[PDB]
This record gives structure tokens, C-alpha cells and sequence, in this order.
């Protein structure tokens, strides 16, 4: 079973990584039937570990409570599909749930069990900082939208589609130019709705500017909570 | 690297011999300097301390080509045959995008010029788990994931034409997933 | 009390989705919603002066001793002299102060007086380095400016209109009648004084807050190119390319060395 | 003119959309 | 002749089955399988005609052989013998024509057609008149705030495609509103819309401003008074009110009792631009007032919307099909082929398909 | 000596670079800039690589992204060029700090023209 789950699984990550558009005629009939077979395997795989492991020592591994949870789920979505009564806004998230199974190949990398909890502990030093990043990207969102707010009317046609006319559009918008990406195209929008080049007009490039330091120099700042975090493993 | 490099430009010369296969071997005279570079001494301790960091970072770099795999698969799943455009924004299906149509300049209705219609495939498509890995190796780099992401936005069922602002939830992939990676790249 | 706190934490968390759910309108327009949220206003106006009033009462001028509760005062003393300017209508510059309200929710909170306290002490090693970006700045800025003046402002106008003659994704960019910087075979159109602009107005060269505003977005690595490829259409290349891969080359190394300079300090 | 021609009983109007 | 051809049209019509695919058709296509055939310098045209074929216009923003033209090409082609019948009946006919609800033309005798070529045949005077009775239109224009930028740009445009639209002997006037209501054209009650009378309007409509607040109660309640009146001179025929707004949660429920408790006023509502609002209130007030919902992305759609509103007022002239066929001549105007001016006599075809017997009847 | 003239634009230079006069008292900042001229150690002979990477990869693409078509408004472009070798080198440094990158990937592909000074004839 260190080489008769990796036949599973292996030919598990190909049926699930086939897809492609049209997939003539023959391939989806083999991601149904696949979907069905490897299942079969996976519960009795699953269900000798059920019966000569322990039952109270199976469930306390975190990795196989996992499998738990992949084992029900492939159960679930196959007979929910021949019950019918299924809208087909949910069968394609019933596709997207099999997706998880790709972590079954993580059963391995030795030292997973050290990285999970070099990464957990990071993120514990990170949960302060993250949500005040987060209260940072709303306040310039709420600013924004009270000084550009629709003001991007221009009467033209070209899409300027980056706009801030909505609170989710600002949301976007402005977690765009933080992580610098064509932040140029938005600030001179902002500059062309007020007053296009002139003395009061231009100083909205104050706006374009203070988010893009202020908001790096947070985000600076959970880099370094990391490596007072990353540095206290490395004394031992 | 003194005998690869060496030896492909001689069959240059019978290469050469032949004319009076020719351009590969012109170019693998380029690896020359390569040697000189191993000549140089300083980089020793460069390139050392840096595979020491590689081995210890390894672990975090085999998890994160993880994910591209991961939100591959799920971005195919729910961007399958989308991102398919019709050239005027007014036609949204296979056999009426075809023909010729109007393209009025600056904004008024008086500079119409006639151009053709086709289907523009948007280059960066989610259609192959290999293709889709193209696409998010791109918003990976923090460039031109806007004018994708706008896109991913505007589109509807299978092969169909973008609408204006149909399902802006769809921009929550784009966001975690670009959160996530910069997170591991740190 | 004890949960003064807590109620104080629910209003204040009302002002975030009452200025969330604030749909702006372009000319003056008002749909419902928002019509009825602008009178919504007037209650959060209110339970922060029955909140802050109390303040008063419980200590007096000594509590503004928290600076944080320094602001506290700040955001309403703008706000009563918004109903002010309220009864002279019966204008958008204190509607942008209400946007300020949510860093009251940084300052009930606490764990986040952490974070806001840490984040400076990060600033003391770092200015050095950023006063060095500053100098940097205005080097290239003053640079940029005696060399490149009025340098931008020809045209490829049509025959003899106002069109700008492009074509179909082509930025429209410069010319010059004399050598080295565009021939403008766009057949039939002629180079003409007057403004093809970068990109409408933004991108000159001229007038200090202009250079200094583009040699801002190039050391950001973000759109040099666009201000190379209009420098380089106009004057003409093979000197303009020395200006720009030296200000990339220094604005690389000295925010390689800002992100070092952080990492010192608390190590 | 003074034909004219508006508004019968049938018409059934289920579509515009 | 008419007659001949409109009994004639309507037979070939009933006998069509819809066929889907097309590998089996040969028509003319006059812009330029297809026919190449030879020509007559004949003088009654003063130009090069064939007398054995129909040429066809398919204008240039359609076809690539989407099968409503290209099976609308199949049941036509038999006009082939009545065309033809009718220059030997009596000589020095000049122009028979079919024009057709998917902008078609069949034209014989055929003969090569006049950079750009416009030429919709379904916007052209001797269609848009025998084609519906005479409106006494009344376009509202929503000038509020929340329509400035691109979606008033394309107002100013598609009323003055929506005016062309219009013959002499129709009436309108163009009535913007927004905080109140008010009647932007200096006429303050229904015109004629002739030439020059529709030349005011697109001077009025081209300066407006957008400012203020929707209300859609006081613009209603305007709109209907201006269609009473009764003191002018209207034409006394089919009401159209129609609406040139970008949305709004607003059914203004409380108008159209006050008013249309009878019917008859008709509401086209027009939603343009890119906007992101509520298109669902518009939906509404079109489709309680026996009107039609059209729509408007950008430029382009504007020549192709504002003409299908003609087959909602054909509404009430197909329900009378033994007696609507009257002969409608159109009073004068240049023909596109190059032959003078030129009068034109027409008649509608109507959609015979179950009747007698009679059915479902779709 | 022109009041009795467009080449004085680099003398004019001089004229700007008084300013760098003024570290000079500033204490705290040339004591970082000669922190990093002193460091000028381990750092050259990894710039030497980099000036390698940019010598190969534009020899390698000048070959093969040669007789490019250089048509306007296609992103390959006369400032962008792929042909020679300096036009080159800017490219290069174009997608090294990421100026969008992902349009020059599809400038070359299968089905561009070809330069008609080439030969395809
Ligand atoms: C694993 C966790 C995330 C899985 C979410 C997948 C749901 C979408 C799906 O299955 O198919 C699309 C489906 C398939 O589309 P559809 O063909 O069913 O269209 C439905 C038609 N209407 C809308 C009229 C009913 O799209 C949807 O409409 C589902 C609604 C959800 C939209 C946004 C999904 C969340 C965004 C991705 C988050 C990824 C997080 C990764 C961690
Ligand atoms: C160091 C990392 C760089 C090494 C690159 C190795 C790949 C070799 C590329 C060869 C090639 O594909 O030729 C393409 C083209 C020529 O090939 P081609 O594709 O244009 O012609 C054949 C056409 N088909 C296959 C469609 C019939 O480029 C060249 O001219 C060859 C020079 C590149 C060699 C670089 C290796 C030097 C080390
Ligand atoms: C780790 C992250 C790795 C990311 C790489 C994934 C590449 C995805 C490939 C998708 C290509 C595609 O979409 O097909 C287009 C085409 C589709 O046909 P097409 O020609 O019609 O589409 C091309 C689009 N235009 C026309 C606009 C140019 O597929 C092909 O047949 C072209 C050749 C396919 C070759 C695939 C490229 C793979 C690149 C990976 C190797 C890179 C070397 C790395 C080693 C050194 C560094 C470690
Ligand atoms: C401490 C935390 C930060 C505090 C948050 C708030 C910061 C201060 C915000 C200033 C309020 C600006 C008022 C907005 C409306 C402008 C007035 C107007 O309508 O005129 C329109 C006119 C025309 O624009 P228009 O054409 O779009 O409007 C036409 C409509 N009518 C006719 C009704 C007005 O523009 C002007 O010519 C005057 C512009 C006013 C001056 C512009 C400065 C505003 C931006 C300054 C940058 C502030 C950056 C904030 C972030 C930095 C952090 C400190
Ligand atoms: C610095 C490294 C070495 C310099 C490269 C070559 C410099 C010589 C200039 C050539 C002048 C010339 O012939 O014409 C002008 C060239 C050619 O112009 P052109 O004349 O061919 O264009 C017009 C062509 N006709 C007339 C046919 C229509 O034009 C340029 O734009 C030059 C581009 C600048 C070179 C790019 C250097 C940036 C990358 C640096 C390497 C990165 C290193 C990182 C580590 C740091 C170490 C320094
Ligand atoms: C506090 C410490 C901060 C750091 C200190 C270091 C900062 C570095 C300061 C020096 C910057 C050097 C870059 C400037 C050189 C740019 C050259 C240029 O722009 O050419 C355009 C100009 C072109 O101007 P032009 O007008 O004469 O060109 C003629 C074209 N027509 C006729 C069509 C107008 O070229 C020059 O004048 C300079 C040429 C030589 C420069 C190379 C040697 C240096
Ligand atoms: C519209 O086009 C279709 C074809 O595109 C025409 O249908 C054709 O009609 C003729 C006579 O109605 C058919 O001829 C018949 O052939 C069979 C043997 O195939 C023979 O047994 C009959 O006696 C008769 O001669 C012809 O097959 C048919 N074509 C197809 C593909 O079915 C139709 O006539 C066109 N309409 C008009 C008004 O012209
Ligand atoms: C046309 O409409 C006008 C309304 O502007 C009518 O004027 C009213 O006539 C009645 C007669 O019953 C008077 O009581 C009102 O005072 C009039 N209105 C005003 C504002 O003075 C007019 O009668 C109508 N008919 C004609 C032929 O003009
Ligand atoms: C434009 O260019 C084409 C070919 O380059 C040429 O045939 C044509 O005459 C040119 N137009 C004018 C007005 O010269
Ligand atoms: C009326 O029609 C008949 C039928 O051909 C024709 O002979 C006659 O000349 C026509 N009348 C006139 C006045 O042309
Ligand atoms: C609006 O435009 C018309 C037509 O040019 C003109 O008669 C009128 O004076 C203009 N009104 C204003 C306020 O500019
Ligand atoms: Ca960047
Ligand atoms: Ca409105
Ligand atoms: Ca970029």
C-alpha cells in the first residue's frame, strides 16, 4: 500500500487534469466511470484502515480525518446526481469538490508536518497585521469612491473599466494600484475626471500616492513580523 | 561545456562544407564566456550560500507549484470554453460573429469604417490544465492580470460572448489565489 | 461601565455598511437608498455626541490624554459644523471626512494600538534610506527637466484638421519635423505644433510638479517604458535610453536597500 | 388620411422583453 | 401590379417548411453560388439592367448566410415570375420591389447597385409609410444626473435616428424631463415634423444638460397631457410614448391608472449605454402598456433598434387583413438608384400560414 | 557666444549637479552611500552574470526573432525592436522589470509578417 495507492491516486490526478473543451465523445463517458471506479477504491482503501489500525487511532491522525471528508464527499455528490433533483448551478460545484482530492498526493513530502507548522505559525504572527491591511485597503476604498464616485462619465467610449462607481468596483480598483499593477491608467483617470491637467486638479495624484506607500509600507511590515517569526526556529 | 561548445562549431565547418544544422551551431558558440566564468572566483561563495538556502526553502517551493496546479484545475472547472469574444461586443454566439460591421471612430456617428468580424480567442484562455497554467503563471507576476481579470468578470455560459458586469463574485478567485501566492513568495 | 465598549464597537461597525452601501451618482442624482441613508447620518451624529458628551462629563479636558481619543473629538467637531453648512443650503469637502469615521474602530479595539504602535518604530532606521529616495527624485527630476522642455509637443495631426492620426492601438505619440524622431508615415498627415499629448496632459516634461510627478511612476518600474518610448520619439534615441536605465538602476538598488533596512532593526 | 388602424380586442400582447 | 404581387407572395409564403441546412439559393447578390449575367444599356433606366434576374441588397452590417436571410432567400426567388410577368403585361414599369422584414431587397429588373453603403431598405419613407398607420409620438429623455457621460451621448444620437423614422404625415415633440418637466424645443405643444420642423428638435436635443433628480411622476403626468390637447390639429391615430432612460427603481404605478385605464397609449422604453442599474422597472412600464422593451449597448445598435419599432404598430393592422390592403403612395423623394424623383405605390405582405384552417396560429 | 546651439544641452548638466554639493555636509547620508561603495565587493561578479544572461538571451532571440515585421501598434514596434543587438538588450530589460511581458510573448508566435527586406519572396 506504499505502491498500490500511488496507482490510485496518480491515475486520479490524470482524470481529474484531462479536461479539456470539447473532449469529443469518449472522455467524458471515462471522467464519469473513472469518478465511479476510483471511488471504489478509495472507501475499501479507507475501510481496511477501519477495521486493522484502530478505530480511535484512525480518526486522531489529522491527515486521515482528511480522507474521511474526501471519502463522504465522493458518496454525496454521486448519488445526489442520480436522486436529479439538482440544479445545474450545483453539480458543477459538486465538480469542484472532487478537486480537493489532489491533496491526497501530499500523504508525502517528509517534512509537510514542519511546514505546516512553519507556515501556521506565521500566519498567527501575521492575523494582527492582516486585518489592519484590511482596514487600510477599506478606508482608501471609501475615500475613493466619495472623491471619484462616478465622476468617470468623460463622454467617450473607450472602457475605463476600473472605475469606482460601486463599493465592489472600488474594491478591485484599489487593490490594483496597491499591488502596483497598471496603476498608471488609474491615476490619470482620476486626474482627468476633476479638472485635467491644472493647479487644483493634479492634486489628486495625492491620493495615487499615499496609497501606493503607505499601503507597500504595511505590507512591508508583515514581511518583517515573519522574519522575527521565521528567525526564533532557527535557534534550535 | 569546453567540449560541447567546441565541437558543434566544427560541424559548423562541415556545415559550411556542404553549402558551397548551419545557424544552431553558429549559436552554440555562444557558450564561450561560460568558461571564463568558472575563471572567476568571487561567485563561489555567492552561488553556495544561496543551493544552502534552496534546500531549506525546497519544501515551500514544491507546495507552491502545488497551487498553481490546484487553481489550475479549479480555474479550468469554471472557466471552460469562456473568455471567447466576438470582435463588435453585440453578436454573443458562434455562427453570427461573421460578416462585416461598422467601427465608428473617435465617438461620433459619422466616421463609420467597415472592418470584418471574427472570433478574438483571448490568448490566455482557461482551457487545458497546460493552458491554464500559462495564464495564471501571468496574474503570478502581478502583470496583466486586470485586463484578465475584467475578463473573467464579463463572462457567461459555454461559448458566448461577454456581458457587460455579469458576476463580479467571480473576482474573489483572482483575489485569494493572488493573496495566497503572495504569501508564499514571501 | 464594562460594555460601553461593545455598543460603541456595533455603531461604529452601522457607519462602515452605511457608508459601504452609499452608491454615488454623477450629476447630482439621489436614488432611494441612498436618500434614505443620508438621513441616517443624523443618528450616528447624535450617539457619538451622547457618547462623547459623557465623555466630558466623566473626566473633562484631561481625557483628551489618549490621543487616540484625541481624534475621538476631531471626527465630531467636523461633522456639527457639517449640519452648520447643512442650514445654509436651506459642501463636498466634509463629505470626505466621514470617510475617517472607521479609524474610531481602530481605537476602541485594542490588540490593533499594537500593531499602530509598532508600525512606527519601524520608521526611525528606515529614514536615511528614504531620505535618499528623495534626493534621488529630485535629481532626475531637475534633469529631466532642462533636457526634456516642450520637447513632447508635436503632433501627427491629419492633413490640416484636429484628429490625431493613430492607428487602432498606437498611443498617441509624438513627432518631429527635424531628424532623428519619427518620419510620420501615416500618409496623409503632417507634424504640427500645438498638443498629441502624452497621455492626455500627464506625462510631460515641463514645469517641476510634472517632472517630478514622472520620474515618480518610473522609478515604481510601473509605465517607464511608455515614458521612454515618447522621449525617444521625439528627441530621437540613442541618448534618452542613458537617463531612464539609470534612474531604474538606482530606484532598484535603493529600495533593494530600503527592504534590508527594515529587516535591521528588529533583528 | 382617414384610414387608420389601432387597438383590436385579440392583439395579445406576450412578448416586448 | 401590387395586388398581383402580394397575393402571389403570400401564396409561395404558405408552402415554405423552414429548411435548416443549405447544401443544396442562387440569387444575384448586387453589391459586386452567385450569378454574373449580361446587361441591356437600356434608356427607360438609363443604366445597365438585366430583365432576367432580381438583384438582392442585403446591407452591410448583416448576412453571412445566417439562415433568416439566407432561407428568406428560398421562398422569394418565386417573385421571380411575377416581376417578370408584369413588364409584359405593360411595359415602362420602373422599379418593382420587395422589401422585407430582414432588410432584403429584391429588386427587378436587376442592375449593379451604387465608400460605405448605408442603405437600410427597412428605414427608407416608402417603407416606414406603408408599413403602420400615422403616430403622434412623444419622446421623453431622461436628462437627469445619473445620464451623463456616455449614456447621454447616446440620446443625442439615437433621437435624431429616431426622428428619421418619421413621415409627414406624423407628429411629434420632444419633452426632456428630470427635477420637474419641460419641453425642450421651443414648441410647447405636438408639431408636424416635416423637414424643417424636425430640424428644430435636433438643435433642441443636442444642447442638453444632465443635472437633477429622476422622478418619473411629474414626467409621466407631462407626458400625457401633451397627448390630449385636442386643441391643436393632431393626427388622432396610434399614441406612442417613448422613453429614453437608463433606470430607475420607479413603476410609477400611480400614473398609468390615472390615464391608461383604457389602453391606448402605447410605451416603447429604451434602456442605453453600459450602465449598471435597474433595468427592471423599465421592463415593467413596457410590457402593462401593450409597449415593447428594446435595448441599446452602444453605436451601432441605435440603426437597428429604432426601426423595429414599426412591427409593434403593424400590431393592429395584421388583424384586419382583408381590408388593411389599401394602396399608401408616398408623396415624392429622390431614388438611390439614380432615376429622378420618383413616387412609389405600396402595399404590406402579411404572414399567411394557417389560415382557413385557421391554428394554434403562433 | 550663439547671442552673437542645440549641443549646449549636456553642458547645461553641470549646472544641475551642484546639488550633490549638498550631501556633502549631510553627514548621515554619505556615511550610507560609502557603506554601499565599499560593499561594491561581492556584488560585481554577480552583476556579471546578469550582463551574461542579457548577452545570451539576446543573441539567441536576434537570430530567430529577427525579420519581425516591424509594424506600429503591435508591440513590436520601432522603439521596441527585436533586430539589433542593443534593441535587444532593452527589450530584454523591458521583461526583467516586468513591464508587460505578456504582450511580446504574443508578438511572436506563428503568424507575423515578415520584414520585406528579408527575402520569402
Ligand atoms: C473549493 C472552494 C471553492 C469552490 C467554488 C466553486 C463554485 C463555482 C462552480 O462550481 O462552477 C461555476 C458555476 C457554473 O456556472 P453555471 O453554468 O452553473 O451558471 C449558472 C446560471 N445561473 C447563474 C443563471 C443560475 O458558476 C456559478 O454560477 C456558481 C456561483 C458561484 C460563482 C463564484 C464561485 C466562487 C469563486 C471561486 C473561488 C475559488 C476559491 C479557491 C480556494
Ligand atoms: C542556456 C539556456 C539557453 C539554451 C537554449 C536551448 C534550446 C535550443 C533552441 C534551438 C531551436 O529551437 O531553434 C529555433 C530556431 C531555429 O529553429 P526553427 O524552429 O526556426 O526551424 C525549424 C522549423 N520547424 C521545426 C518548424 C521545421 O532558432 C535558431 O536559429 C537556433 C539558435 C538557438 C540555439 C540556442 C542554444 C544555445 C545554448
Ligand atoms: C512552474 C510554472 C511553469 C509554467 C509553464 C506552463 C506553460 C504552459 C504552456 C501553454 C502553451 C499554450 O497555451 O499553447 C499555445 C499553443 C496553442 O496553439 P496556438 O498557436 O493557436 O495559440 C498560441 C496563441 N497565439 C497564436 C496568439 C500565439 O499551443 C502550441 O501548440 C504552441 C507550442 C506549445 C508549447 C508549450 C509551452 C510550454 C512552456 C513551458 C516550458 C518552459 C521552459 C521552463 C524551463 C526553464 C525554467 C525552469
Ligand atoms: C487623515 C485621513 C485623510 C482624510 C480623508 C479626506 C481627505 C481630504 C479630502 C478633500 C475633499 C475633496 C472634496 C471632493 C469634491 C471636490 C469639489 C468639487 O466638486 O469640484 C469639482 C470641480 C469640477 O469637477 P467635476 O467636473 O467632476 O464636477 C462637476 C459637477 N459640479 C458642477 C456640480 C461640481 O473640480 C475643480 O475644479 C475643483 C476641485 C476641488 C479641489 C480638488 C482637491 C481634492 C483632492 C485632494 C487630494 C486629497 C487626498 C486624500 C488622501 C490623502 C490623505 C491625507
Ligand atoms: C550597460 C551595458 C552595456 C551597454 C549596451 C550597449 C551600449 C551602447 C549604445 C549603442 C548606441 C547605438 O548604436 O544606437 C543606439 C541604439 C540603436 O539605435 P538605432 O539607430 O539602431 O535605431 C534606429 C534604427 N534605424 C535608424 C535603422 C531606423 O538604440 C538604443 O535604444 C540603445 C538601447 C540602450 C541599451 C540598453 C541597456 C539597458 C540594459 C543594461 C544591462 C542590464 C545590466 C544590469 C546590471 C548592471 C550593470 C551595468
Ligand atoms: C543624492 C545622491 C543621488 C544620486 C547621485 C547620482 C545621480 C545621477 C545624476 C546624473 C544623471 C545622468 C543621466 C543624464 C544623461 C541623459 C542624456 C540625455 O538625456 O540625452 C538627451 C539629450 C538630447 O538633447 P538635444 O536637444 O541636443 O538632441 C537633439 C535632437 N533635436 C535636434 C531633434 C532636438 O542629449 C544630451 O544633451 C546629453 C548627451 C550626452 C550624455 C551622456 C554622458 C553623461
Ligand atoms: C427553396 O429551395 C428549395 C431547395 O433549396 C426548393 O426545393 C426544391 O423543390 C423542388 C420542387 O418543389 C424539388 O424537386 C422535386 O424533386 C424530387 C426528387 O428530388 C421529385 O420527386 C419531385 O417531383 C420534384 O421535382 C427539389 O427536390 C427541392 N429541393 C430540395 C433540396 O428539397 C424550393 O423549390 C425553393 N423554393 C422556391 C419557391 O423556389
Ligand atoms: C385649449 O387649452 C386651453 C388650456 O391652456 C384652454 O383654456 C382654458 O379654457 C377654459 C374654458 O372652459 C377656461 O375655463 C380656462 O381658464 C382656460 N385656461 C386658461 C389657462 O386660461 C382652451 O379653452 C382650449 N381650447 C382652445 C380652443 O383654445
Ligand atoms: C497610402 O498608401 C498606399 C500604399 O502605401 C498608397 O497606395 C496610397 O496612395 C497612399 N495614400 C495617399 C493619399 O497617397
Ligand atoms: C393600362 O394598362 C394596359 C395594360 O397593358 C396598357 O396597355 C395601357 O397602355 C395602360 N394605360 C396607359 C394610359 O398607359
Ligand atoms: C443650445 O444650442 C442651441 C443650438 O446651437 C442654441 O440655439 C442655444 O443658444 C444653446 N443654448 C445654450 C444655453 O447654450
Ligand atoms: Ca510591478
Ligand atoms: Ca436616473
Ligand atoms: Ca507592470
Amino acid at each position: 500500500f506504499y505502491w498500490l495507492v500511488i496507482l490510485i491516486v496518480a491515475l486520479n490526478t490524470l482524470s481529474i487534469a484531462s479536461e479539456h473543451h470539447n473532449q469529443p465523445l469518449w472522455l467524458t463517458h471515462l471522467q464519469d466511470i473513472a469518478n465511479r471506479v476510483l471511488l471504489s477504491l478509495f472507501t475499501i482503501e479507507m475501510l481496511l484502515k477501519m477495521y486493522g489500525l484502530g478505530l480511535r487511532q484512525y480518526f486522531m491522525s489529522i491527515f486521515n480525518r482528511f480522507d474521511c471528508f474526501v471519502v463522504c464527499s465522493g458518496i454525496l455528490e454521486l448519488l445526489l446526481v442520480e436522486s436529479g433533483a439538482m440544479t445545474p448551478l450545483g453539480i458543477s460545484v459538486l465538480r469542484c469538490i472532487r478537486l480537493l482530492r489532489l491533496f491526497k498526493i501530499t500523504k508525502y513530502w517528509t517534512s509537510l508536518s514542519n511546514l505546516v507548522a512553519s507556515l501556521l505559525n506565521s500566519i498567527r504572527s501575521i492575523a494582527s497585521l492582516l486585518l489592519l491591511l484590511f482596514l487600510f485597503i477599506i478606508i482608501f476604498a471609501l475615500l475613493g469612491m466619495q472623491l471619484f464616485g462616478g465622476r468617470y462619465d468623460f463622454e467617450d467610449t473607450e472602457v475605463r473599466r476600473s472605475n469606482f462607481d460601486n463599493f465592489p468596483q472600488a474594491l478591485i480598483s484599489v487593490f490594483q494600484v496597491l499591488t502596483g499593477e497598471d496603476w498608471n491608467s488609474v491615476m490619470y483617470n482620476g486626474i482627468m475626471a476633476y479638472g485635467g491637467p491644472s493647479y487644483p486638479g493634479v492634486l489628486v495624484c495625492i491620493y495615487f500616492i499615499i496609497l501606493f506607500v503607505c499601503g507597500n509600507y504595511i505590507l512591508l511590515n508583515v514581511f518583517l513580523a515573519i522574519a522575527v517569526d521565521n528567525l526564533a526556529e532557527a535557534e534550535s | 561545456n569546453y567540449f560541447n561548445i567546441l565541437d558543434l562549431l566544427v560541424v559548423a565547418v562541415s556545415l559550411i562544407s556542404m553549402g558551397l544544422v548551419v545557424k544552431i551551431l553558429r549559436v552554440l558558440r555562444v557558450l564561450r564566456p561560460l568558461r571564463a566564468i568558472n575563471r572567476a572566483k568571487g561567485l563561489k561563495h555567492v552561488v553556495q550560500c544561496v543551493f544552502v538556502a534552496i534546500r531549506t526553502i525546497g519544501n515551500i517551493v514544491l507546495v507552491t507549484t502545488l497551487l498553481q496546479f490546484m487553481f489550475a484545475c479549479i480555474g479550468v472547472q469554471l472557466f471552460k470554453g469562456k473568455f471567447f469574444s466576438c470582435n463588435d461586443l453585440s453578436k454573443m454566439t458562434e455562427e453570427e460573429c461573421r460578416g462585416y460591421y461598422y467601427v465608428y471612430k473617435d465617438g461620433d456617428p459619422t466616421q463609420m469604417e467597415l472592418r470584418p468580424r471574427q472570433w478574438i480567442h483571448n490568448d490566455f484562455h482557461f482551457d487545458n490544465v497546460l493552458s491554464a497554467m500559462m495564464s495564471l503563471f501571468t496574474v503570478s507576476t502581478f502583470e496583466g492580470w486586470p485586463q484578465l481579470l475584467y475578463r473573467a468578470i464579463d463572462s457567461n455560459e459555454e461559448d458566448m460572448g461577454p456581458v457587460y458586469n455579469n458576476r463580479v463574485e467571480m473576482a474573489i478567485f483572482f483575489i485569494i489565489y493572488i493573496i495566497l501566492i503572495a504569501f508564499f513568495m514571501m | 461601565w464594562k460594555p460601553f465598549e461593545t455598543i460603541i464597537l456595533l455603531t461604529i461597525f452601522a457607519n462602515c455598511v452605511a457608508l459601504a452601501v452609499y452608491l454615488p451618482m454623477p450629476e447630482d442624482d439621489n436614488n432611494s437608498l441612498n436618500l434614505g441613508l443620508e438621513k441616517l447620518e443624523y443618528f450616528f451624529l447624535t450617539v457619538f455626541s451622547i457618547e462623547a458628551a459623557m465623555k466630558i462629563i466623566a473626566y473633562g479636558f484631561l481625557f483628551h490624554q489618549d490621543a487616540y481619543l484625541r481624534s475621538g473629538w476631531n471626527v465630531l467637531d467636523f461633522i456639527i459644523v457639517f449640519l452648520g453648512v447643512f442650514t445654509a443650503i436651506l459642501v463636498k469637502a466634509l463629505r470626505a471626512f466621514r470617510v475617517l469615521r472607521p479609524l474610531r474602530l481602530v481605537s476602541g479595539v485594542p490588540s490593533l494600538q499594537v500593531v499602530l504602535n509598532s508600525i512606527f518604530k519601524a520608521m526611525l532606521p528606515l529614514f536615511h534610506i528614504a531620505l535618499l529616495v528623495l534626493f534621488m527624485v529630485i535629481i532626475y527630476a531637475i534633469i529631466g527637466l532642462e533636457l526634456f522642455k516642450g520637447k513632447m509637443h508635436k503632433t501627427c495631426y491629419y492633413i490640416g484638421t484636429d484628429i490625431v492620426a493613430t492607428v487602432e492601438n498606437e498611443k498617441p505619440s509624438p513627432c518631429a519635423r527635424t531628424g532623428s524622431g519619427r518620419p510620420c508615415t501615416i500618409n496623409g498627415s503632417e507634424c504640427r505644433g500645438g498638443w498629441p499629448g502624452p497621455n492626455h496632459g500627464i506625462t510631460h516634461f515641463d514645469n517641476f510638479g510634472f517632472s517630478m510627478l514622472t520620474v515618480y511612476q518610473c522609478i515604481t518600474m510601473e509605465g517607464w517604458t511608455d515614458v521612454l518610448y515618447w522621449v525617444n520619439d521625439a528627441i530621437g534615441n540613442e541618448w534618452p535610453w542613458i537617463y531612464f536605465v539609470t534612474l531604474i538602476l538606482l530606484g532598484s538598488f535603493f529600495i533593494l536597500n530600503l527592504v534590508l533596512g527594515v529587516l535591521s532593526g528588529e533583528f | 388620411p382617414d384610414v387608420c388602424f389601432d387597438n383590436n380586442v385579440l392583439e395579445d400582447y406576450t412578448d416586448c422583453x | 401590379a401590387l395586388v398581383r404581387l402580394a397575393l402571389e407572395a403570400e401564396k409561395v409564403q404558405a408552402a415554405h417548411q423552414w429548411r435548416e441546412d443549405f447544401a443544396s439559393v442562387v440569387y444575384y447578390n448586387a453589391k459586386d453560388q452567385r450569378i454574373k449575367p449580361v446587361f441591356i444599356d437600356d434608356a427607360n433606366f438609363r443604366r445597365q439592367v438585366s430583365y432576367q434576374h432580381a438583384a438582392v441588397h442585403i446591407p452591410t452590417d448583416i448576412y453571412e448566410g445566417s439562415t433568416i436571410v439566407l432561407n428568406e432567400l428560398n421562398w422569394t426567388s418565386a417573385l421571380d415570375d411575377v416581376f417578370k410577368k408584369n413588364r409584359e403585361e405593360d411595359p415602362s414599369l420602373l422599379w418593382q420591389v420587395f422589401g422585407s422584414a430582414t432588410g432584403l431587397a429584391r429588386y427587378y429588373p436587376a442592375s449593379p447597385w451604387v465608400k460605405i453603403d448605408l442603405y437600410d431598405v427597412r428605414r427608407r419613407p416608402w417603407y416606414i409609410q406603408g408599413a403602420a398607420s400615422p403616430k403622434d409620438m412623444l419622446i421623453l429623455v431622461d436628462v437627469s444626473g445619473s445620464v451623463s457621460g456616455l449614456t447621454l451621448k447616446l440620446i443625442r444620437t439615437s433621437v435624431s435616428e429616431m426622428l428619421e423614422t418619421l413621415s409627414d404625415d406624423d407628429f411629434v415633440n420632444v419633452a426632456s424631463f428630470n427635477s420637474n418637466a419641460q419641453d425642450v424645443s421651443c414648441f410647447q405643444h405636438l408639431v408636424q415634423a416635416n423637414v424643417r420642423n424636425k430640424k428644430v428638435l435636433k438643435d433642441a436635443v443636442n444642447n442638453i444638460t444632465a443635472k437633477g433628480i429622476t422622478d418619473y411622476k411629474k414626467g409621466f403626468s407631462f407626458a400625457f397631457e401633451q397627448l390630449l390637447n385636442y386643441n391643436v390639429s393632431r393626427a388622432n391615430c396610434n399614441k406612442i410614448i417613448m422613453l429614453f432612460t437608463d433606470g430607475g427603481e420607479e413603476r410609477a404605478q400611480e400614473i398609468f391608472a390615472k390615464y391608461n385605464k383604457d389602453k391606448k397609449v402605447r410605451v416603447f422604453t429604451f434602456s442605453v449605454g453600459q450602465h449598471n442599474y435597474d433595468r427592471g422597472p423599465i421592463q415593467w412600464m413596457a410590457c402593462e402598456n401593450k409597449g415593447y422593451y428594446y435595448e441599446i449597448p452602444s453605436i451601432g445598435a441605435i440603426r437597428i433598434n429604432t426601426q423595429e419599432y414599426l412591427d409593434v404598430l403593424g400590431r393592429p393592422m395584421v388583424l384586419a387583413g382583408d381590408k388593411a390592403k389599401q394602396v399608401q403612395w408616398t408623396n415624392v423623394y429622390l431614388d438611390a438608384l439614380e432615376l429622378g424623383l420618383v413616387i412609389t405605390g405600396t402595399l404590406p405582405v402579411f404572414n399567411i400560414t394557417g389560415q382557413f384552417e385557421n391554428k394554434t396560429n403562433l | 557666444i550663439d547671442t552673437f546651439r542645440i549641443s549646449s544641452a549636456f553642458f547645461r548638466l553641470f549646472r544641475v549637479m551642484r546639488l550633490i554639493k549638498l550631501l556633502s555636509r549631510a553627514e548621515g547620508v554619505r556615511t550610507l552611500l560609502w557603506t554601499f561603495i565599499k560593499s561594491f565587493q561581492a556584488l560585481p561578479y554577480v552583476a556579471l552574470l546578469i550582463v551574461m544572461l542579457f548577452f545570451i538571451y539576446a543573441v539567441i532571440g536576434m537570430q530567430m526573432f529577427g525579420k519581425i515585421a516591424l509594424v506600429d501598434g503591435t508591440q513590436i514596434n520601432r522603439n521596441n525592436n527585436f533586430q539589433t543587438f542593443p534593441q535587444a538588450v532593452l527589450l530584454l530589460f523591458r521583461c526583467a522589470t516586468g513591464e508587460a511581458w505578456q504582450e511580446i510573448l504574443l508578438a511572436c508566435s506563428y503568424g507575423k509578417l515578415c520584414d520585406p527586406e528579408s527575402d520569402y519572396a
